[PDB]
């Protein structure tokens, strides 16, 4: 499926069902580190990514790059 | 290939370029392989703009680069229109479009996305020029609302622009002329956004912190700054006029001019803001009354004796709001008042959610009833409120504590400029040696001589806003409208000014009524709070000084007057009598002459208007008396201040309207015991008001004698301060009494003129000799004549003029016998001379007095003489029992004398009875009597008894 981006570049291969929930994806890239759903912002192609949307309602397809910010 | 064109049509939109070590600005792109490969086209744009918003370089100005972006791309779309393939062309393009307004959106929605600069350089940036922005703004607002993420942007944008008007401009003012512009022209492009408007009032600080303080409000709440735009701000007004305070008149208005203007703009583009806010939807609008009222409940001080400024809002800020909400009212009291209904009467018949009523003294009732009111009452579970409803009520709350606290500050500085100048020219006097001193004695002259340019200044750009009449013409339709609905409130009916109301509403009162007056005061009037006429009075009286006042020539002033006789002529209505000596005294301002002698502005009104005409005599004749109970009182509207006010109110009806004369008379013979008590009240304030005035123009003598002083007593000085204190203390109260005695006696000459017989009835006549009688020895003594004051006009201090009208009142007096000979048996002052005196008094102003007038007032005191003489003949003659031994109504010798308790005079034990038998009372004042309650006069009865002995020796 999908690929995760830092700033400083740095990647995360996340396998997702088209289905699930931004918020979902969210504590799927949480658990892939060590921090809270609540610090992780994604970005992809223009646009903020939001918590109801379903990875299929975004546009996203496999090999599809997405920025990811973790906070404070 | 057109796979180039594409390529290179990308390269100068986003100025990026890839091996490419030349030619313009254009950044190599660094450095990932996956963006190394030389092509580029459609789907490489989101890596590129990738590149450049998060992987930097400096891109310093990452938000600023969008916008150029997306001009560039407009740019290029116009000129590829025109050419052969436009169309493949196309697809490039809108991958632009698409991706920096997304971008856009990312950049003000969340803070760290690109790595330079933040929300506030941004914003800034966009500050400085939002027209070149503005297309853009546009795109990504609209970009957001479809994706529904737009609070997220106002999150970001709005509390930004807070921080850049506290924190990146020295004021937020109407100096700061691109600034203020460019920050109102954001606020109107998004909440133009319909979806925008809706939720606008959801941003994060849009409401004050609970511990937010008032004079913060307009600093730390999304809509404060904005709303705060005013010439009426110190910087504006030092920048404007403290510029060249000593400009021409022609000058100075051209500044009045400029301001007025822009503050007229300010005003229309708040107001379409925030009415954009209000019809936003149901949570938005109650969210603004919320907003406003949370301002309006922590401001009270604003209206205290000496507010602590530095603790309350700004006049500027609290005048824009008043401004504003009485744009809001406008609608629902046009002329033809056909919505006046949608304002509830019952608005304080529940407790009240917005506004704060608590410590609000009402217009006939105490906390107490108020609060019981309130449970009897009630209005069930969530139940209110009404936009309309709210808006009415909070427009009457900032009349009193916004505009009302901007009109007194107004007011005040004349006094606060001139002890200014006078601390500076003293502390200018002194010879400072020590050098420590000496920069302590011109810091102290720098501090005030600001505080003096920042208080001069400020007295010019509230001049200029009070004369803006535009904006006060506003405010006082407000003020109209107002009075209307509450004339709606009092009507039994609840009709009016669809029908008449009928006044009085309780029948007229034939010794403490207060009690009976609040028991039968109207509901739900009487629990209104004060300010609901407080505030349109203060405003109405203090915006009479200004020549372009809204009030002048304004053809809804009617109702406003109307309101105020319905007030004078109910007194259970209000019963803070110092609120009514402000009434009364506006009515008077409308009854002055014109400097070219017209009617004033309201004759016509009080001639025409049905609810006037027939009210306000009666109200005005009434209030003179009823002013004299007042308990704890004082000036200004004081009891002879309303005095005063009254007697220029009538005395301009009699002159001028045939209608009130008319009345005038009718109640003198119609309605004698009403009239007899206006009358006896005026009299007996005549007894004193001379002397009063005379001793206060002595004592001020007194006083500045003892400022003269300079080699010292001190014979005691108190406090020199105290001394300016009780010296202009005692020129008001001089000028009031003399201002009074002149008015009173003019009443005494015009209505002796028409209805002498008014004034020598018994309870009058005797009275009105003795008082006549005692003013003419002072006007032709010493009392006046030692009397030498530098300009007595500053006091209304006329002795020839009120001589000339009290010999008139004689005159007019002079064919009652009634008259004749109460002055002709008046022992105490009577004396032909003061005659004699008079007119050569009166022939010193040439003029004054026609030979004719002279001779009538010589055939007058020869009349009186001859009265007293033939008197003094008959008593000699045929007075052989003295006076006190004769019944008074038998005027024979009384054998038994007894005292009536109540009138205390003497009758004979025989002529009571025979009075008793018959008619149960005193027979001289009427009161209830019974035999048993007669005194015995042994005393006298000793005299008459020692007198009949000296007598029965000679027959
Ligand atoms: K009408």
């Amino acid at each position: 499926s999908l690929t995760f981006k830092n700033f400083k570049k740095e990647k995360v291969p996340l396998d997702l069902e088209p289905s699930n929930t931004i918020l979902e994806t969210k504590t799927k890239l949480a658990q892939s580190i060590s921090c809270e759903e609540s610090q992780i912002k994604l970005i992809y192609s223009g646009k903020v990514l939001q918590d109801s949307k379903t990875v299929s309602e975004c546009g996203l397809k496999d090999g599809d790059q997405v920025v990811f910010m973790v906070s404070q | 290939s057109p796979e180039f064109r594409s390529m290179t049509a990308i390269e100068d939109i986003l100025q990026i370029t890839t091996d490419p070590s030349d030619t313009r600005g254009y950044s190599l792109l660094k450095s990932e392989e996956v963006p190394q490969g030389s092509t580029l086209g459609v789907d490489f744009i989101d890596t590129l703009l990738l590149y450049q918003l998060t992987e930097n370089e400096k891109l310093d100005k990452p938000f600023e680069y969008l916008n150029d972006c997306f001009r560039r791309n407009q740019q290029q779309k116009r000129i590829t229109k025109n050419k052969p393939n436009a169309e493949s062309l196309h697809s490039t393009f809108q991958e632009i479009d698409r991706l920096v307004i997304g971008y856009g959106v990312v950049a003000l929605q969340i803070e760290n996305f690109c790595m330079n600069g933040a929300f506030i350089n941004y914003i800034t940036g966009i500050v400085s020029n939002v027209n070149s922005y503005t297309d853009f703004l546009s795109q990504i607002i609209q970009r957001a609302i479809l994706e529904g993420t737009a609070l997220d942007l106002l999150n970001a944008v709005f509390p930004t622009l807070l921080e850049y008007c506290n924190k990146h401009v020295s004021h937020f003012d109407l100096n700061e002329s691109v600034i203020y512009n460019n920050v109102l022209t954001i606020f109107e492009l998004f909440v133009t956004f319909k979806p925008i408007a809706e939720i606008f009032t959801k941003i994060d600080g849009f409401f004050a912190d609970y511990s937010c303080k008032p004079q913060d409000f307009e600093r730390k709440t999304i809509l404060g700054p904005i709303l705060s735009l005013s010439p009426i701000e110190a910087a504006v007004a030092i920048r404007n006029y403290g510029d060249n305070l000593l400009r021409s008149k022609q000058q100075t208005a051209m500044i009045h001019e400029s301001l007025q203007a822009e503050h007229k703009v300010v005003i229309d583009r708040l107001f379409f803001i925030v009415d954009k806010l209000v019809r936003g939807s149901l949570n938005s609008r109650t969210d603004m009354i919320s907003y406003f009222a949370h301002i309006a409940n922590k401001n009270h001080l604003r209206r205290a004796d000496h507010p602590p400024f530095k603790e309350l809002s700004s006049n500027g800020f609290m005048s824009n709001i008043t401004l504003l909400l009485v744009r809001f009212s406008q609608p629902f009291l046009d002329i033809s008042y056909k919505k006046i209904d949608k304002i509830d009467a019952n608005y304080f018949n529940n407790p009240s959610l917005f506004i704060d009523l608590s410590g609000e003294t009402r217009l006939n009732s105490d906390f107490k009833e108020a609060d019981a009111f309130y449970d009897k009452n009630r209005k069930t579970a969530d139940s209110k409120p009404n936009f309309i409803s709210d808006c009415f009520f909070l427009t009457l709350t900032y009349l009193h504590y916004g505009l009302g606290g901007t009109l007194s500050f107004e007011e005040k500085m004349g006094s606060e400029i001139k002890a200014l100048k006078e601390e500076i020219e003293k502390v200018k006097k002194i010879a400072a040696n020590h050098d420590v001193f000496a920069r302590f004695i011109t810091a102290q002259l720098s501090k005030m001589e600001k505080a003096l340019k920042t208080t001069e200044s400020l007295r010019f750009a509230l001049q200029g806003f009070f004369a803006h009449r535009s904006l006060q013409l506003e405010v006082f339709d407000f003020i109209c409208g107002a009075s209307t609905f509450l004339i709606r409130v009092v009507d039994p009916e609840h009709e009016f000014p669809f029908k008449q109301i009928k006044l009085p509403l309780i029948p007229d009162q034939i010794v403490d009524n207060a009690d009976f007056l609040r028991a039968h005061a109207p509901v739900p009037f009487k629990y209104y709070p004060e300010f609901v006429v407080e505030g349109p009075v203060n405003y109405s009286l203090y915006i009479s000084k200004y020549q372009t006042s809204p009030i002048f020539r304004n053809p809804r002033l009617g109702s406003f007057v109307e309101f105020t006789t319905m007030v004078l002529r109910c007194p259970e209505l209000v019963s803070n009598p110092h609120l009514k000596g402000k009434l009364v005294q506006l009515l008077s301002v409308g009854a002055m002459p014109l400097t070219d002698n017209s009617p004033g502005f309201m004759m016509d009104i009080f001639e025409h208007d049905e609810l006037v005409n027939k009210n306000l005599l009666y109200a005005l004749l009434d209030f003179y008396v009823i002013v004299e109970k007042t308990g704890s009182s004082s000036q200004f509207y004081d009891k002879f201040n309303s005095r005063y006010s009254i007697s220029i109110i009538l005395e301009e009806l009699y002159y001028k309207i045939p209608s009130y004369k008319n009345q005038l008379i009718w109640q003198s013979q119609n309605n004698a015991d009403f009239f007899v008590r206006f009358v006896a009240r005026m009299l007996n304030d005549l007894t004193f008001l001379l002397d009063e005035g005379l001793s206060n123009l002595a004592e001020v003598h007194n006083i500045q004698n003892e400022l003269d002083n300079r080699a010292r007593g001190a014979p005691r000085e108190e406090e020199d301060k105290e001394l300016q204190t009780r010296l202009a203390s005692a020129s008001r109260q001089a000028k009031s009494s003399c201002g009074l005695a002149d008015k009173s006696m003019k009443l005494f000459e015009i209505y002796s003129k028409d209805i002498p017989a008014a004034f020598v009835t018994p309870e009058i006549v005797y009275r009105l000799a003795s008082m006549l009688n005692y003013n003419l020895e002072s006007l032709v003594g010493p009392k006046c004549g030692e009397l030498k004051v530098k300009d007595p006009q500053s006091y209304s201090f006329n002795p020839k003029d009120l001589l000339k009208a009290l010999t008139t009142v004689y005159i007019n007096l002079s064919e009652q016998s009634e008259f004749i000979s109460a002055v002709a048996k008046d022992e105490r002052s009577f004396n032909r001379n003061l005659f004699v005196r008079a007119v050569d008094i009166l022939g010193r102003k040439t003029g004054l007095a026609s030979p004719e007038f002279i001779e009538k007032l010589l055939n007058f005191a020869n009349k009186a003489e001859e009265q007293r003489k033939a008197d003094e003949e008959e008593d000699l003659e045929y007075g052989d029992v003295p006076d006190e031994f004769l019944d008074p109504l038998m005027y024979t010798i009384m054998k038994d004398p007894v005292i009536l308790p109540a009138s205390k005079m003497n009758i004979d034990r025989s002529t009571i009875k025979a009075h008793l038998l018959s008619d149960s009372t005193d027979p001289f004042n009427r009161m209830p009597l019974k035999l048993e309650d007669v005194t015995p006069n042994e005393e006298l009865r000793q005299k008459i008894l020692c007198f009949k002995k000296q007598k029965k020796e000679e027959a």
